[PDB]
């Protein structure tokens, strides 16, 4: 069993996710309800990340490099960190009402992708853009948000999406191929966070 | 995995079973071992006793078969050997 | 006449390619040993 | 220079070697420059720097010319006509454009723009022509990789495809003279195309046609085929007629023009009727 | 296997093992002579410059201009660069063709990616080195030529300044692409993707220009301007001024020469008989000219600039009257005003010896060289020798620090080339140390 | 754009040259806001749930929705503001 | 054998150190360019659509995942909005995207 | 094309045979003699696969580039493929 | 190729035949298939058949013998199944 | 002696690391991490006798004289000798 910073008053740690970083395993992200992602190696804690500052609804553990870490919520703005120092990276500006799923791969090159609660799911080629999605998946016309996002751990190419009806839909793609090169996204990240 | 014939001296329909029901024992278990013995025994209720089954990554094997009771597929990098002999 | 040389006449692709085909098939051809 | 060559004819090269030798001696030496000289100095520059860029356009049109005498493309031939006209027209202007530079080179730099401009716009539609001709190539090689005995759909779609992309190109405004041009040199490729699969058809004749079911009974307690031997033989002549009949009607490019371009390889290609013949009778003896 | 489709596998297979036969093939104190004069396409040409390399320090490119005689009936432009190594047999490897009067000529410095020349008429050209042969016109007897370039001729712009060339250098100051900003419409990186070098222009206005562009993504025709082949432009630009000191009262350039250490500082000569200093970056370090110790002017028309190739950054430069000078960085006066012998005729070609020893050739009008040896010697000159077969044309010594050699290639006004090795001289090694230093301290 | 170089933009220098930029992002930010007024105004009453907005805490009340439904539109447009502000120097534009 | 060790050590030294930075700048062919796969064209949709039929009527999901051992098992679960804190409200599908899974 | 440029290497002095192998071992064309075609190819077949295999199992995202083989005797070269390679033997010396 | 047996039903005087049917195997032949065919074909011509052999690194089985005709053995780190089946 | 010529070998541009393989994969030195120590040790080890046997059954009179492995990761030379060979790996960008 106790993360409570100034116990035994307004002190009610509540959070929506955790992600734990496959680095180690006492290195993980509490997606608090306050909306300040908090870390904690459990109860001890470290850093209050303040660029994120809705209730947190989904959080994601860094990929490979250990540096970039994500936090979303009502804010609809995905904001990436390294815990290392806790500045601010990145801050995806989705002018949509909320965001839902994100998708991360270690296995694949630094590339990200994510559900957001208007239907669509945006792709984003780290060595291509940073605001505007590369591929995007749409719904048919009338259909209500998709509500969660998860791709298979067995890469297989096998996306899986959850619409607002009872039917979850698989998606078979092809954009993110590796390659020799791509590792300067990581280089790009670090080099923007210490200046 | 992905089922892939090599050889086989079997009919098409048992040919297909036998992948069937490997691919099931592999999807239930992990041990080679309890891999072979679902698969053997499955064969000696629907195809009459005596089968023999040899699943692993790495062996070579000489062996005397049947006619039309023999077959020998991949499923992804594990080999799966399946006959009836006695 | 015949015209086996095809003079007036120009293409890169199509012409190398067409090189190619002829070795191919007539090797093959020859090693189908057809007795006929 | 009607060679598809151009060239600049600097009349006073001397002039200009002269009066920069001159300035640059007397100002080493520490010797007066008479204003004569500086004025007319000045004035050699001024030549020397058109002279250098009217060289530089001539360049890039010899440059446009290499590229495109290598088809002979009578759209862009016709097209280099018409820019060597603004050449001979302004040509002609000379009589009193011939000393711009010497009063004032802005007007000449307009005219060189304004030239280069007409040779850029030919050099961008060259290209685009060779474009479409890399598209039919591409075709073709498709093309000529068609069995004759599965796949005929694929000829009457190719064809098409071939007369669709040429009468799109003549629906941008070109001459007759060029797709006359085309349609020449790109049925002689279609010809070896279908040729090679017409070899190919008639040395495997035995091999690749539809499969004939016959029964084996006793008729009358004499062993007979059901349908006779006498009928499943003439459906096999009638097989082999009908591909050989093949290269009489080819809807080529340009079918408005000959057919025998195609049919003759009919005759050349007799030869190819002793191997076919022998290989049936005998398929006929292994029947027996 | 009867598919172009796979056929292309059979290409590339091809293409490697083309490449790693020519590279199989990079094999290894008087007179003791070599020759490489094979004429499959030299037959009246006349040879007008050398320039050796870097990257390949057995490699050397000869100049050769045709004249109004044919010696083969075919379009055949006059104007070639012939390609061919010391140790390599009788046979030129390589030939690039141009249309005009091609001069200014230099290789790239890290690899054979690109060859650069200036031409006559102030335009510039750069050959694609790292291309297999194929779309180029083949000839029997086999050997092929080949011709592939975008210039300046094309694209109307400034840069050409309408004006002729004098020198073009390899500028090695590519020291950006820290990082690609995160707002990528920002990022500054994108356009300096493939560019490790820029190249130098310098033009008789005095006007100094540097642009490169590099890109490999192509096919064979684009909707740009362009020549029917892969290869970059020359979209960038800068342009840098000179001769605000020197300057009827317009002047003029003839020589330039950059600072191997230091690329970003270089130094300007011109007819006046002065030698000015600058660089590109910052434009105030020490805007000094050069000067010996003479008065009045001195119009020496200085011809001829080099620098010498080892750690203390000092230029060299000769004229007309015979002269030469050491003109140290860091001095405005030079350190040793030496009259060369013969000073009764001009200085035709200077060069440093690529070895140990400071060794300093010059070729005269008469075609005598004459060699110091400024490490074991006074000025006076260590060695000399002339030639019979007379009016030489052009020198280059070629050597390499280790296996080892060291050579000089000439050419004759006749036509011919030759090439020795008096490899004695490439090192003491100790000797040359003990004294350099000396002669640094002293 | 500006928001990354706004240190630069502010600069007398930079800002006149991209005097024209300035004053088109103004009159987009105008429109911006608009949008959300109106956005506002047709959903304020939080009738439908469009206009409420679900959320995993409606287990409360609908008060909980329009919390976060309002939060978003009054960060929208106060960053607006102060954007504006800080480029446009208080030209008519910025006035209105 | 320590001295043993070092004859060996010294022998390849002196081909590697050599051999190897020869070949390391050799700068040699550039146009190896093998897939080893058919380019697959622009991204499919709809592959699969699994779901319990009746259910899915009126439920809408909200978790998904994967089996990562068996790769072919794909799980979702869908359930209504409200009245989760009192009454069963749905179940948990999974279909294998295996042989045979033609349904 | 392929075939003139497989000549003029050919006729290099290095070059002591080209193989080139297309079904799994099955050659369709070679400078060499019978016995030596069909080994060679077989030799390298399986020898190719074993170095892709290598390279799979030191990184499971990265496969074979390219391989050479040296011996006293020659020295044989081989490149990576979807459907077939190409042999080429020459002598080092 | 140290032996050591791990399971037999087999007398022993058959188990020392099956360490050094395999032992020779192994020392002529290098590839699996052949070692095993070696051991299989010995015991056919000694004992007579149907016997079948499996060789390998890594495998598990699920087989039928015939009583007093099975062992299973390893020499170094190679396993090696051999029992009569028909 | 031999331990600054392999530094100086380290010290290389191209050089990612060094592991001297003695008992049979089974090295005894590295400037490697362990995993990566143990990885290609092993897989080389299984590697260099398949190419030793390959020019043994291409020749019956010749034995391996050097090889070398190339990928899109990185790039593996290795010598034979009596007793043991030698890993050499190297960044080729």
């Amino acid at each position: 069993t106790k993360l409570k910073k100034h116990p035994r008053g307004e002190t009610e740690v509540g959070a929506t996710a955790v992600a734990f970083s496959s680095f180690d395993p006492r290195l993980f992200i509490l997606g608090t309800e306050g909306g300040f992602p908090l870390k904690c190696s459990l109860a001890p804690a470290q850093f209050t990340f303040s660029p994120h500052g809705g209730p947190i609804y989904s959080v994601s553990c860094s990929p490979f490099h250990r540096n970039l870490f994500l936090s979303a919520g009502t804010d609809g703005h995905v904001h990436l960190y390294s815990m290392l120092q806790a500045p601010p990276l990145t801050s995806l500006q989705l002018s949509l009402k909320y965001l839902f799923a994100v998708r991360w791969s270690p296995v694949r090159p630094l590339v990200f992708a994510a559900a957001s609660g208007k239907g669509d799911v945006q792709l984003f080629d780290l060595q291509k853009s940073s605001q505007k999605p590369t591929v995007l998946i749409k719904q048919t016309q009338d259909e209500s948000p998709v509500y969660c996002l998860e791709f298979n751990s067995q890469q297989t190419q096998l996306l899986a999406a959850g619409d607002a009806q009872g039917t979850v839909k698989v998606w078979q793609l092809s954009t993110e191929f590796t390659e020799q090169g791509p590792r300067e996204a990581e280089d790009l990240d670090c080099l923007a966070a210490e200046v | 995995r992905k089922a892939v014939i090599k050889n086989a001296d079997m009919s098409e329909e048992m040919q297909q079973d036998s992948v069937e029901c490997a691919t099931q024992a592999l999807e239930k278990y992990n041990i080679e071992k309890d891999i072979a013995a679902h698969i053997k025994k499955e064969f000696d209720k629907k195809y009459n006793p005596t089968w023999h089954c040899i699943v692993g990554r790495n062996f070579g094997s000489y062996v005397t078969h049947e006619t039309k009771h023999f077959i020998y597929f991949y499923l992804g990098q594990v080999a799966i050997l399946l006959f009836k002999s006695g | 006449i015949k015209d086996p040389a095809r003079d007036p006449q120009y293409a890169e692709n199509e012409v190398d390619e067409m090189r190619i085909q002829k070795d191919l098939e007539l090797e093959q051809y020859k090693r189908s040993s057809s007795k006929s | 220079l009607d060679s598809n060559d151009g060239l600049l004819k600097v009349h006073y090269s001397d002039r200009l070697v002269i009066l920069l030798r001159e300035v640059r001696q007397l100002s080493a030496l520490g010797f007066v420059i008479p204003a004569k000289i500086q004025q007319v100095a000045n004035i050699a520059q001024k030549f020397c720097k058109q002279a250098i860029i009217l060289k530089q356009v001539a360049h890039f049109y010899n440059s446009i010319d290499q590229q495109m005498i290598q088809s002979q493309r009578p759209m862009m031939l016709q097209s280099a006509l018409a820019f060597e006209q603004i050449i001979k027209n302004s040509k002609a202007g000379s009589g009193g454009k011939s000393q711009i530079t010497w009063d004032n080179p802005k007007e000449l730099e307009g005219y060189i723009q304004k030239l280069q401009n007409a040779a850029e716009r030919l050099a961008t539609e060259n290209r685009k022509l060779r474009k479409w001709h890399t598209t039919f190539c591409e075709k073709v090689v498709v093309l000529m990789n068609i069995d004759l005995l599965r796949q005929q759909q694929r000829w009457k779609d190719g064809l098409q495809e071939l007369r669709t992309g040429l009468a799109t190109v003549e629906a941008q405004g070109f001459q007759a003279s060029d797709m006359h041009a085309w349609k020449q040199h790109w049925n002689h490729q279609l010809y070896k195309a279908l040729e090679h699969q017409y070899q190919m058809g008639l040395e495997a004749l035995n091999e690749n046609l539809p499969e004939i079911n016959i029964d084996l009974t006793y008729k009358q307690g004499r062993l007979q085929f059901r349908p006779p031997f006498e009928e499943i033989r003439a459906k096999y002549y009638r097989e082999m007629k009908r591909f050989i009949g093949i290269p009489n009607q080819f809807k080529g490019v340009g079918e408005a023009g000959d057919e025998s371009i195609f049919s003759i390889m009919i005759d050349r290609n007799a030869s190819g009727f002793l191997t076919i013949f022998s290989k049936a009778e005998d398929l006929f003896r292994r029947l027996s | 296997i009867d598919t172009p489709r796979l056929c292309s596998f059979l290409r590339a297979a091809c293409q490697v093992m083309a490449v790693l036969l020519e590279e199989d093939r990079l094999a290894a104190s008087d007179s003791s002579s070599q020759l490489n004069t094979s004429l499959p396409f030299l037959q009246n040409r006349k040879v007008s410059s050398l320039h050796t390399s870097r990257v390949q320090r057995q490699m050397v490119v000869s100049v050769h201009d045709l004249p109004e005689k044919s010696f083969v009936p075919l379009l055949d432009s006059k104007y070639v660069l012939c390609v061919w190594d010391i140790w390599q047999p009788s046979g030129p490897q390589k030939v690039l063709i141009c249309e005009s009067q091609v001069t200014c000529c230099c290789l790239s410095p890290l690899k054979a990616f690109l060859l650069f020349a200036g031409t006559a008429h102030g335009s510039v050209v750069v050959w694609d080195l790292r291309e297999d042969s194929r779309l180029h016109y083949s000839v029997t007897l086999f050997w092929t030529f080949r011709t592939a370039t975008f210039s300046t001729d094309g694209i109307l712009t400034s840069v050409n300044h309408r004006s002729p060339l004098q020198a073009v250098e390899p500028i090695s100051t590519s020291v950006h692409k820290k990082q690609s900003f995160v707002l990528s419409p920002f990022s500054t990186q994108e356009e300096m993707s493939g560019l490790s070098f820029h190249i130098a222009s310098l033009d008789e206005s005095g006007v100094l220009n540097v642009w490169v562009v590099v890109e490999l993504p192509k096919a064979d025709i684009a909707g740009s301007i362009s020549d029917l082949g892969l290869m970059p432009g020359g979209r960038v630009k800068l342009v840098h001024s000179a001769l605000i000191q020197l300057g009827w009262g317009t002047t003029q350039t003839l020589n330039v020469k950059f600072l191997p250490s230091d690329p970003n500082h270089f130094i300007i000569g011109t007819d006046m008989g002065l030698i000015s200093h600058g660089t590109r970056q910052d434009l105030r370090v020490a805007p000094k000219l050069f000067k010996p110790q003479q008065h009045g002017i001195r119009p020496v028309k200085v011809n001829v600039i080099d620098f010498s190739p080892f750690g203390e950054p000092i230029f060299l430069a000769g004229c007309s009257d015979g002269s030469i000078r050491l003109h140290q960085l860091s001095s405005a006066f030079p350190l040793l005003q030496w009259d060369s012998s013969t000073d009764s005729h001009a200085v035709t070609g200077l060069q440093w010896s690529p070895t140990r020893p400071a060794v300093f050739l010059v070729q005269d009008d008469t075609s005598n060289i004459y060699i110091w040896d400024l490490l074991q010697s006074d000025l006076g000159p260590v060695a000399k020798q002339q030639v019979s077969p007379n009016r030489l044309v052009a020198m280059a010594a070629v050597g390499e620090p280790e296996g080892s050699f060291l050579a000089l290639v000439l050419a004759r006004a006749s036509g011919s080339i030759d090439i020795q090795h008096l490899k004695r001289r490439w090192a003491a090694p100790e000797v040359d140390e003990c004294n350099r230093l000396r002669l640094l301290l002293q | 754009a500006f928001l990354k170089y706004k240190e630069l933009v502010k600069r007398p220098t930079i800002s006149k040259e991209l005097m024209l930029e300035r004053e088109t992002l103004l009159a987009r930010l105008v429109d911006s806001i608009k949008d959300f007024r109106l956005d506002f105004e047709n959903r304020c009453r939080g009738i439908p749930g469009d206009a409420s907005g679900p959320l995993s805490g409606k287990n409360l009340s609908e008060v909980v929705n329009s919390i976060v439904w309002v939060r978003q539109l009054e960060l929208k447009v106060d960053d607006t503001i102060k954007i504006a502000e800080a480029l446009l120097s208080d030209l008519p534009g910025f006035r209105c | 054998d320590i001295p043993r060790l070092a004859a060996f050590l010294r022998r390849v030294e002196a081909m590697v150190i050599r051999e190897l930075n020869k070949n390391w700048q050799s700068h040699a062919f550039d146009g190896f360019e093998v897939n080893w796969t058919e380019q697959q064209q622009m991204v499919s949709c709809l592959y699969t659509l699994g779901y319990p039929p009746a259910q899915a009527q009126g439920l809408h999901v909200t978790s998904i995942s994967w089996n990562s051992t068996g790769s072919v098992v794909a799980c979702a679960y869908g359930r209504l909005d409200h009245g989760d804190w009192s009454t069963l409200k749905s179940f948990v599908c999974a279909w294998n995207l295996d042989r045979r899974d033609l349904r | 094309e392929v075939e003139e440029t497989l000549k003029r290497l050919q006729s290099q002095k290095g070059v002591q045979g080209i193989i080139v192998v297309n079904t799994e071992g099955i050659p369709i064309k070679s400078t060499m003699d019978n016995p030596t075609t069909t080994q060679y190819a077989s030799l390298m077949h399986s020898f190719i696969l074993k170095a892709r295999s290598t390279v799979r199992d030191i990184d499971p995202q990265n496969d074979l580039t390219f391989l050479r083989i040296r011996s006293k005797k020659n020295e044989i070269m081989v490149a990576p493929d979807k459907d077939y390679f190409l042999i080429v033997i020459q002598n080092p010396t």
